[PDB]
Formats: C-alpha cells, sequence, structure tokens
RNA sequence: AGACCUGAAAUCAGGCGAGGUUACCCGCUGAACUUAAGCAUAUUAUUAAGCGGAGGAGAAGAAAAUAACUAUGAUUCCCUUAGUAACGGCGAGUGAACCGGGAUCAGCUCAAAGUGGAAAUCAACUGCUCUGUUGACUUGUAGCCUCGAG
RNA sequence: UUAGCCGGUCCUAAGCGACAGCUUAACUGCGUAUACAGUACCUCGUUUCGCGAAAGGGAAUCGGGUUAAUA
C-alpha cells in the first residue's frame, strides 16, 4: 500500500511542516497575518504582463548597451532617460519618502518577515497604491534575481491608462 | 671509481645500468666476508656504497630539473616540488596585499606627501 | 614461549648492548674508557621490556 | 612592612639602567641618521597645567587646536608633515592662550625652510623655497630649536 | 502531488560519486613526458642479502638440495622465492623461514629435483 | 532606508508582532543542534551594524546557552576548607553567556575566525545567538583591505583571549575611567603593584 | 513542467584547523598550610595546582576621560603622589587614583542615506602581457560619510 | 628456534572504545541514535562500526628416521 502518511521522516521534512502547523494553530498579529489578503491570479496575469515591459537589462546587455555609446550620437544622449523597475528594499523605502513610486508591488513569502511588515503602512500613510502577490520567486524573475517589493516609479506614454 | 659530475653526462638509460652494475659487486664482496678474506678486499666495500649513493643522488637530480623545467612558469605545480619554508611563513598574505591600500586611504596619503622641511640655523 | 613480534626485537637489542667494548679503543687517543658501565647480568638486573 | 606575600617573585632589579639607556641612545641616532637635514619631533603648544597649585606654571601641552592652526592659517589635514601636532579635544576658552601659541606657531613657520619636492618649484599646498637656499644646519630636535 | 511509497522506512537516496582525479600530479614520478621512473625500494638484491656459511649449514647443501640465505625481516615467502630466481637462476620447491633473536630472517630453500645445490654454492662460492 | 525601520521595531520587543514571530523562532532552534550552521541572516540589520558583510567568506553560526549559574564542581557539594568557601549553589561566572557562545562555536570551528555575536532570543531553558565568522583563507577575504586585519596570525582564537564585544565587556574594557584603573588587563597591573622596586642606588 | 527555499551525499576541485615549547603575554578556574600568638570574618590570594589561546613581543589604545583650574587631552612604561585617601572582629593586616617630571609619540573607519540615466563591486576557472565563461550579490557588493563635523 | 594441518589469526561472553547527538569554561561523563540484487532502467532494504578468550566456539596429520643445540 501506499503508507506516505505513516513514514518516520527526517528531522529536517518534520522541521518544514511542523512550522506550517504552528504557524496556523497560534494566534497570528494582524500585522503578520496582512499578508494572507493576497491578489487572484486573474488579477497578478495583470501585472505580469504590465511588469515584464519594464524589464530592467540582463547583465550581457550592458556590454551591447554601452557597444552603442562606445559616441553616434553624443554622450548620455546617445539616449533618452530609460524607464525600468525599481528594485531592492532600501532602495525602494528611500524612493517611497520622496513620493515618486506609483505602485509598488510585495511578496506574501518574505522569510524573515520583520523585512516587509512595516512597508504596507508607509505606503498607505504617504497614499501610495500597494498589492500583495503570490511568490517572491516569480518578482525575482523579472528583476533577474533569485527572490521582495518592487515599484514602479514612471511609465511610458502608451502604457499609462492600464 | 666514481665521480659525480662524470654521471651528469649519461643517460637515464645509463644511470640505470652502472646502479646495477654496483649492486652485483656489493653483492659478490658480502659473499666474502662471510667465507674468506682478507683486510685488504674487505675496504673496497666503501667505496662502492658511496659510489651508489652517488648514482641515486645524480638520478634523483636529473628527475627533479625535468620537472622543474617544465612547470617553470605554471600554477598547479606538483606537491613534490613546492618550497618548504615554515608553516608560518606559508601563511600569510603576500607583500601587496599587505601593502594595499583602499580607495579612501589611497587618497589621504597620495594628497599629503611626505614633505622635506628643514629648521634654519 | 609465547611472544609478539615487537617483544622480540626489544629483547634481541638488548643481547646486542650486552657485550665487552672493543680492544681497540681504549687504545685510540684522549679516551678515559674503561669497562662498559650498562652491562647486565639475566639474573642480577630486570628489563620488563 | 608589606612583605607578607611572596615577594621575592617580582623584585625588579636595575642591572639594565646604563644598558637601556645606551640602548635609547643607539636608536635616536640611528634615527636621525635617516632625518639628517629633517628635525626630529614636532612642535607642541604652551598649555597652563590644570588644578590650583600647578596653575601658576606653563608647560608644554600635547598638540596645538583646530582655532589656532585656521588663525595661521594651516590645515589641521596637513600639519603633521611640516611637524605640528593637532589636538583636536583641546579649546581655547580664553584670548590669551591662544595668543601665546598663535605667535609661537607663527615664529615657527619664520624658521621653517621647505625643500622642493622636485624638479620644479610649486607654491603652497609655507611655499616652495628657491635654490638660493640659506644653510640650514642637520635636525635640531625641535624642543631644544623653540623652547619653552 | 508526491511519490507512491511502499516501505515505511525512509531510507538515503542514491547519488553520483565521482572519483578521485586530482587536477595536477601529487609527486614528479608520474607525469606525462617524465622519462626518468622511479626506482624501486625492494629490488632483487635487497631482499636476498648473503648466504650462509657454516657447519650447519654446509652439511644440507651436500644431502638435502638446501640452501640457506639471511634474507631482509620484511620480506615475504612468495618474494625470497622469486628474488632467489633472479640472481642465480635456479627453481625452488619450498622456502622455509625463520626470524633469528637478532632481527635477521633466514631462509632455508630447498631447490627443485631437476637442479642441484653443490652446482649452485660453487658457482656463487659458499665453498 | 529600510534598515532605519527594522532597527526601531527590534527595539519594540514587548508588542503582539515581536512577540508571536520570536515565541515561533524559539521553537525552532531547540529542534536543531547546540551549534550549527544557518545559512543567512535572521537579524540583517544588527549583523551589518557589527561589520557583517554579504560576499564570499563570511558566514554564519547559531549557537545556544543553557540559562542560569553552574554549581561548584565538587563532589556531593563537600567542600573541604574555611566556611566562606562552603558555597556550593550561588556562584555566578565571569563571563556573559554571549561570550561562551561564541568560546562554544575553538573546537567545531577551528579555522574560522570570530568577528562578532548577537542576541536572536531566549527562552527558560536556552539562550541563543548568531555568531559571525570568517574565513581567512578565501580570497574575498584576504585581498580586501577592510577586513585584511582579521587574517594576521595575532587575530587566532580572539573568542578564547576574550577580545570580541562581549569578552572585552566581561574584563571591563568597556568602562574607562576611575571605576577601570585597577583593570592593561587585570593581571598585568596587579604585577606592576606588588613588585618590590630595588633601584640600583639606595 | 519550471522557478525558488531548506536539508543531505561524494576518496568530487582547491584550501584552512588539530599537536609541541615555557621565560615573558591573554582568558577562565580556584585552594590550604600560614598570620591574627586560639578562631569563624579577615589574611595568605583575586596566589599555587587545574583547563584553554598566542606573539616576537602580547595586551592596552584615540575618552559615554580627568576636573572645578588662567584648566588638561589615546594607550603603555618609569619617578612621584603615598604607605597617603579609603578598606578592616576600624584588630591583625590591606591600599589605589588625579595633578606634576620623564621615556615614546601617530593617528584613524565602519553602521546610521543619496548609483538608481541604469552592481559602477567581489571570487573561481580559462586566455594574451587584461579579455572571456560560470557563480556570489539588490534579505545590499563598490564609491561617498564617521561628529575633529557632515 | 624451519609449519596449509601446533597455536595466534576468525567468532562472540562478561565487558570496553568510538558514530548520531546530549552535558561541561574545558578536563571529563553518558552514548543502540539515525537520511549511514536483477553505462543505463527497475524491484527489494530494521539493527552501527570496531575491540574483547594462546583453557569457551572453531576447516584439515599421522608413523619412522634425523642434529653438539630444532622438530
Amino acid at each position: 500500500r501506499d503508507l506516505s502518511r505513516f513514514v518516520k521522516w527526517p528531522k529536517y521534512i518534520l522541521l518544514q511542516r511542523q512550522r506550517r502547523v504552528l504557524m496556523q494553530r497560534l494566534k497570528v498579529p494582524p500585522a503578520i497575518n496582512q499578508f494572507t489578503h493576497t491578489l487572484d491570479k486573474n488579477q497578478t496575469s495583470q501585472l505580469m504582463r504590465l511588469l515584464a515591459k519594464y524589464k530592467p537589462e540582463t547583465r550581457a546587455e550592458k556590454k551591447q548597451r554601452l557597444l552603442q555609446e562606445a559616441q553616434s550620437a553624443g554622450g548620455a544622449a546617445g539616449g533618452k532617460k530609460p524607464v525600468m523597475i525599481k528594485y531592492g528594499i532600501n532602495h525602494v523605502t528611500d524612493l517611497i519618502e520622496i513620493k515618486k513610486a506609483k505602485l509598488v508591488v510585495i511578496a506574501h513569502d518574505v522569510t524573515p518577515v520583520e523585512l516587509v511588515c512595516f512597508i504596507p503602512q508607509l505606503c498607505r500613510k504617504k497614499e501610495v497604491p500597494y498589492c500583495i502577490v503570490k511568490g517572491k520567486s516569480r518578482l525575482g524573475q523579472l528583476v533577474h534575481q533569485k527572490n521582495p517589493v518592487l515599484a514602479i516609479d514612471n511609465v511610458r506614454k502608451e502604457d499609462q491608462a492600464e | 671509481k666514481i665521480r659525480a659530475y662524470e654521471l651528469r653526462g649519461k643517460s637515464q638509460k645509463e644511470l640505470v645500468k652502472q646502479l646495477e652494475d654496483l649492486k652485483k659487486e656489493l653483492a659478490q664482496l658480502r659473499v666474502a666476508k662471510v667465507t674468506g678474506s682478507a683486510a685488504s678486499k674487505l675496504s673496497k666495500v666503501t667505496e662502492v656504497r658511496k659510489g651508489i649513493a652517488r648514482v641515486l643522488t645524480v638520478y634523483t637530480q636529473k628527475q627533479r630539473e625535468e620537472a622543474r623545467a617544465a612547470f617553470k612558469g605554471k600554477k598547479f605545480i606538483p606537491n613534490d616540488l613546492r618550497a618548504k619554508k615554515t608553516r608560518a611563513i606559508r601563511r600569510r598574505l603576500t607583500a601587496s596585499q599587505t601593502r594595499k591600500m583602499t580607495v579612501r586611504k589611497m587618497k589621504r596619503t597620495q594628497n599629503v606627501p611626505k614633505r622635506k622641511f628643514a629648521l634654519i640655523a | 614461549s609465547i611472544k609478539g613480534l615487537s617483544l622480540k626485537k626489544h629483547l634481541g637489542r638488548k643481547q646486542k648492548q650486552n657485550r665487552p667494548i672493543p680492544p681497540w679503543i681504549r687504545m685510540r687517543t684522549g679516551s678515559k674508557i674503561r669497562y662498559n658501565a650498562k652491562r647486565r647480568h639475566w639474573r642480577r638486573t630486570k628489563l620488563g621490556m | 612592612v608589606h612583605l607578607h606575600k611572596w615577594w621575592q617573585r617580582y623584585v625588579k632589579t636595575w642591572f639594565n639602567q646604563p644598558g637601556r639607556k645606551q640602548s635609547r641612545r643607539l636608536r635616536r641616532q640611528e634615527k636621525a641618521a635617516k632625518l639628517g637635514v629633517v628635525p626630529s619631533g614636532l612642535l607642541r603648544p604652551i598649555v597652563h597645567p590644570p588644578t590650583q597649585r600647578y596653575n601658576l606654571k606653563v608647560r608644554a601641552g600635547r598638540g596645538f587646536t583646530l582655532e589656532e592652526l585656521k588663525s595661521v592659517g594651516l590645515s589641521p589635514r596637513v600639519a603633521l608633515s611640516i611637524g605640528v601636532a593637532v589636538d583636536h579635544r583641546r579649546r581655547n576658552r580664553s584670548a590669551e592662550s591662544l595668543n601665546a601659541n598663535v605667535t609661537r606657531l607663527k615664529a615657527y613657520l619664520a624658521k621653517l625652510v621647505l625643500f622642493q619636492r622636485g624638479s620644479k618649484a610649486k607654491k603652497g599646498l609655507p611655499a616652495d623655497t628657491p635654490k638660493s637656499q640659506i644653510q640650514n644646519v642637520k635636525h635640531v630636535k625641535i624642543s631644544t630649536a623653540m623652547p619653552i | 502531488k508526491a511519490r507512491v511509497r511502499t516501505n515505511v522506512h525512509f531510507f538515503r537516496p542514491h547519488t553520483l560519486r565521482k572519483s578521485r582525479q586530482p587536477k595536477v600530479v601529487r609527486r614528479c614520478y608520474e607525469a606525462a613526458t617524465c622519462t626518468f621512473p622511479k626506482l624501486a625500494k625492494t629490488d632483487k638484491y635487497t631482499i636476498v642479502r648473503q648466504p650462509l656459511t657454516t657447519e650447519s649449514a654446509m652439511k644440507k647443501i651436500e644431502e638435502t638440495n638446501t640452501l640457506v640465505f639471511l634474507v631482509d625481516p620484511r620480506s615475504n615467502k612468495r618474494q625470497i622465492k622469486q628474488a632467489v630466481k633472479e640472481l642465480y637462476d635456479v627453481d625452488t620447491q619450498r622456502v622455509n623461514t625463520l626470524i633469528r633473536p637478532d632481527g635477521l630472517k633466514k631462509a632455508y630453500v630447498r631447490l627443485t629435483s631437476d637442479y642441484d645445490a653443490l652446482d649452485v654454492a660453487n658457482k656463487i662460492g659458499i665453498i | 532606508g529600510a534598515y532605519k525601520y527594522l532597527e526601531e521595531l527590534w527595539k519594540k520587543k514587548q508588542s503582539d508582532v515581536l512577540r508571536f514571530l520570536l515565541r515561533v523562532r524559539t521553537w525552532e532552534y531547540r529542534q536543531l543542534p547546540a551549534v550549527h550552521r544557518c545559512t543567512q541572516s535572521t537579524r540583517p540589520d544588527k549583523a551589518r551594524r557589527l561589520g557583517y558583510k554579504k560576499k564570499q567568506g563570511f558566514v554564519i553560526y547559531r549557537v545556544r546557552v543553557r540559562r542560569g549559574d553552574r554549581k561548584k564542581q565538587v563532589h556531593k557539594g563537600i567542600v573541604y576548607g574555611k566556611p566562606k568557601n562552603q558555597g556550593v549553589r550561588k556562584q555566578k561566572s565571569t563571563r556573559n553567556l554571549r561570550a561562551v557562545a561564541e568560546e562554544k562555536v575553538r573546537k567545531i570551528c577551528g579555522g574560522l575566525r570570530v568577528l562578532n555575536s548577537y542576541w536572536v532570543g531566549q527562552d527558560a531553558v536556552y539562550k541563543y545567538y548568531e555568531v559571525i565568522l570568517v574565513d581567512p583563507a578565501h580570497n574575498a577575504i584576504r585581498n580586501d583591505p577592510r577586513i585584511n586585519w582579521l587574517c594576521k596570525p595575532v587575530m587566532k582564537h580572539r573568542e578564547c583571549r576574550g577580545l570580541t564585544s562581549a569578552g572585552k565587556k566581561y574584563r571591563g574594557l568597556r568602562t574607562k575611567g576611575s571605576g577601570a584603573a585597577r583593570l592593561p588587563s587585570r593581571r598585568a597591573c596587579w604585577k606592576k603593584r606588588q613588585a618590590v622596586r630595588l633601584r640600583r642606588y639606595r
């Protein structure tokens, strides 16, 4: 038979299951519990089509970008001011305070959860809108990292009604 | 009669043959010690066993010269040759690393140079 | 007797240190040596090895 | 008498005393071989001691003051190259203690010849002295040059 | 969602284990174009030190076809058989072996019925 | 900046947000072994401040030390000596448990060199620290100038000699002035006054 | 199916630790003989023995300092304060520090902000005399800043 | 002072060292806890390594001769 209920597991499997039990059982605080309240997968598909337009460049693209500037017009006027996603918490907290960020989009999963407890209030006090999205890994794919909090300070003209 | 400068001529085939030749003569001396002899014979053992030790030295000397010729100016040199010194001396950082400064402390060193000054009589 | 090879060699060595000193050694220059100091009789004084 | 402890362990004797004198004295000389032209220590200010029984006296201080160097117009940055102590803690509460040390600094910078780094002369960073160049004596020691 | 597992026990998975392959060689005997290879520690000569000659040993050589030698005490009974074959060019029936009080192996070596010992003892000069 | 917000709400320990979150963590730690590795910092706020830098060759271990005091180590509490010394139970030890933790992490990590430590939580029977370590053999630490000072041979086992932050507190170099006049070192100062100074002209 | 997160395995590739020495040095641990003409607090002693860790020196170190003056100005060491202030069955005994005069002199850098017109950073492996290919890294690496201001 | 057959060597007893960990500043003390066949494809899988008997367990040898001293 399948006895996959009754298996004496290793300690590491038993720990990463008894965490998920223990965080259901205990009374969670309202601030920590904020990230149980999340977008629908149809609501999240509406972001990931949008945010893929404003994708910051790969590290290999910096070479090819710079070969063009290495001077076809003249200095930094070889292009316009390039618009993209801003990322990494310690930039994006500054970018909320000085009041540039249009939307500020966040992971529920973030593992030391202290990192992101304060951010939903910051956004609400300044009147910046924010979301919560299922998966810090999904937000990582846009940025070209492994894994919290992404923001749009600036847009194109074409995509600004959306 | 062997001298070590003469063996630095001879080949890696030849050295082996000579080494073998001596060991025969060393063996046939041990037989004569056992059976019957005089002290005229038993001094010749001292010459030949120093002869053997020369031929091992010279062989091993050529073995290491070809290795050091080959691995010269290359990383991952074999452990057999690799500059002993002390344990503590081997550890540490290169003069370049100890010597090297930050971009900050470069600027404070550079812009305030060591001035030759004197006091008047 | 039923000894190990290690103990056989320790015994072995201390036979070979139990012989009179060579005659020619005293003859040589600047030597105060007279009869071996460490000689042992198998009854009188014992090894434990 | 305080000899109830095992005091024989910690008896310090002074048989080295002359050997210590002559070892200090060898490294003062071997310092001044390397310097030669350059004088040894560095210049220190005039300073009243603190509490009321040494209040009359004057002694040498640690180093000058960021206020005092601003009057003459050294940087606190550069002053250790010329051989002036900076002390960033010591204030000037009085006008009198200020104008003593400013006189002492200005008199020192009158003494100070400063060689070119080579080849060409270069103003500032007192000045570049040209190859006119009046004869400097060797290391004077700086305390003995400009005493209290 | 998960694999259907039958045993109640969790066992450790099997993984690839690479053999060593240590990049660059330790000692310089074993390299490409070394051409001075290592000379051997145990030759035929350092096994078989010397023959014995005594009243006890010479009695055997006549009658029982048997040569006595003093050999290195670390040596093996199969090495002595092959070292005696290399030196004197004679095939061995039966080696016996014995560590004297000294710390020296004495090897009694009976030769095969094909050969004779008094031919070989005169060739060496144990006579 | 985000690290300012982290230190400000880490100050509020008694709050329901942090007291929940610290009750869950202290559970996790007492399932795992006594000295074991974390793969990244629990408090990145706090470690950054103690000169942690997330590049290669920095690492970080947890450690757990039992709370409370130790008995004097005698058979059946039978002391032998003058009634002052008949004191088994209420002893204290000189050195804080933060420093003990740094010490435990000499044998387990002999090669690694300890930088600093910080509190990550506590329990009635345990008390948990994250100890910042370094590999001095690694070239990322060895090349760069700002933690090349740790690769010198003087900075071996500086946990054992009492030269961390927490080691330096129990020695009492953290105070200075008239209070600390007594203790270069407690022993070094003691040797200086005790010596009979016999100058050669008397 | 694919992104992470966590935990294992390997005689994987390349590294680092262990043990020894005792004069001096750093940290723990910790007595009694003895003195008090007894003795228990006290003393011997924050010593011996015990258990750790170093180096050519070690530790200490640029004030959360002394002071109450016309103020001084990292640390160490010497002389002096001083057998003083103070501790103590206020018994026996114990006992520093500041100022002063000397040796010697040397200052500094991280966290707390600000590349955000664009991780500028670091390691490993390979390639000519400083390119390429993987990884680390935005849960923060360079540059800037350290209160003497910035 | 000569061994396939005489013993050790191999097995486990009372017990004893270490693994996982657990204590303690360490020294020590405890220690059965654990993820430990049919290049490629399956299907099984509960015991952890070792030490500890020349009187316990255990593959196989007997006659006669021989040396100053071994069988």
